[PDB]
């Protein structure tokens, strides 16, 4: 089958999907076409929320379906960068995002450019590859800029 | 002669109003079908008050949880002081 | 001869197709009222929305400052911490 | 000398005796007069708009018997905190004119406790129900201190 889904405001995307199919699958399925993390994603059908768990079928829902997407004003984990000057900004995160990523984000809400971010987290030089989750950053954790 | 003529005035002016009575239907029913088209978001919109309201409180009890640490070293750095202020 | 009842028959039926589709008229404006009334309640529904999302980020802000100084006192507390380990 | 309505989305209406010269910011206070809802955390609807303290009910085209939308704000103005004697911290949403019965009432809607076993600190000194919080000198971000009475 083919879904769809929606937001509020405009961008109805189409989805590929069959019915077997887990909440939490069609949450990542819309990651990977929209780049939303899956925890900031709430899906609605028949005016209910729906739950990771429940699959497509339990919740009757068949082609064509239309699901509503409400957004979170925040994921799951977040974490902080604190700039030179000691003014700390919040940023939203997942366990997986690789440290460009991070950098990316601290350019969009402060405009410093990637190559020229240094990030320590309690000691340790942290490398564009790597993932937070690979220093074992935790939400509430705080970085530091250079 | 005037009893003719006032039955298909009668009925000339009936089978007019009948045009402007459905014209009258019709807009009120696509009328009514936008309106419920609008009225499909609302279950959504509802929703939306329920994830933001959830969101904040996540943000109040994390406010909470810093207020509580802050409290609690500014209550021991009283404690390192007191001898500190001391041996020296 | 018979046209004077011919054109009584088409008039009844006429007037009573008027009756009928202004009885549905009457329907369809009770209904368009209670929704207008509900309809009302949609420019509510997005202003409770962005009112909330603003709520939320007064409190993120908050949360933010308790950060800031959580991470300055710490901060202060680098510039102490290498004297008294660094000198006996 | 009109009437109005005021609706929230949850359902309850509730009716005010107006006038048309009243200011917006005057009509919070009646919505706070008979409802208890501080005017910080309400925001008013006509006309699919919010409507600003500043203005009045003629300004806005508000004739008697016309229904005003009401909004209520998750965070209000001014908060301060109740440190339990375990560490457990909670927010309260205040203002300067609230008394300690307007606050040992908050104090039980989250946690629980009738206001007659409520002792309230600030500083070594205990509160009294019959003062206010400007009276004890609480200022924004405050800690308060609970211990049973």
């Amino acid at each position: 089958m083919q879904i769809f889904v929606k937001t509020l405001t405009g961008k109805t995307i189409t989805l590929e999907v069959e019915p077997s199919d887990t909440i939490e699958n069609v949450k990542a399925k819309i990651q990977d076409k929209e780049g939303i993390p899956p925890d900031q994603q709430r899906l609605i059908f028949a005016g209910k929320q729906l739950e990771d768990g429940r699959t497509l079928s339990d919740y009757n829902i068949q082609k064509e379906s239309t699901l509503h997407l409400v957004l979170r004003l925040r994921g799951g984990m977040q974490i902080f960068v604190k700039t030179l000057t000691g003014k700390t900004i919040t940023l939203e995160v997942e366990p997986s995002d690789t440290i460009e990523n991070v950098k990316a984000k601290i350019q969009d809400k402060e405009g410093i450019p990637p190559d020229q971010q240094r990030l320590i987290f309690a000691g340790k030089q942290l490398e564009d590859g790597r993932t937070l989750s690979d220093y074992n950053i935790q939400k509430e954790s705080t970085l530091h800029l250079v | 002669g005037m009893q003719l003529e006032d039955l298909r005035q009668q009925l000339q002016q009936a089978e007019e109003a009948l045009v402007a009575k459905q014209e009258l239907i019709d807009k009120l029913k696509e009328e009514a079908a936008q309106h419920a088209i609008v009225m499909e978001t609302v279950p959504v919109l509802k929703a939306q008050a329920d994830i933001y309201k959830a969101d904040f409180q996540a943000e109040r009890h994390a406010r909470e949880k810093l207020v509580e640490k802050k409290e609690y070293l500014q209550e021991q750095l009283e404690q390192l002081q007191r001898e500190f202020n001391k041996l020296k």
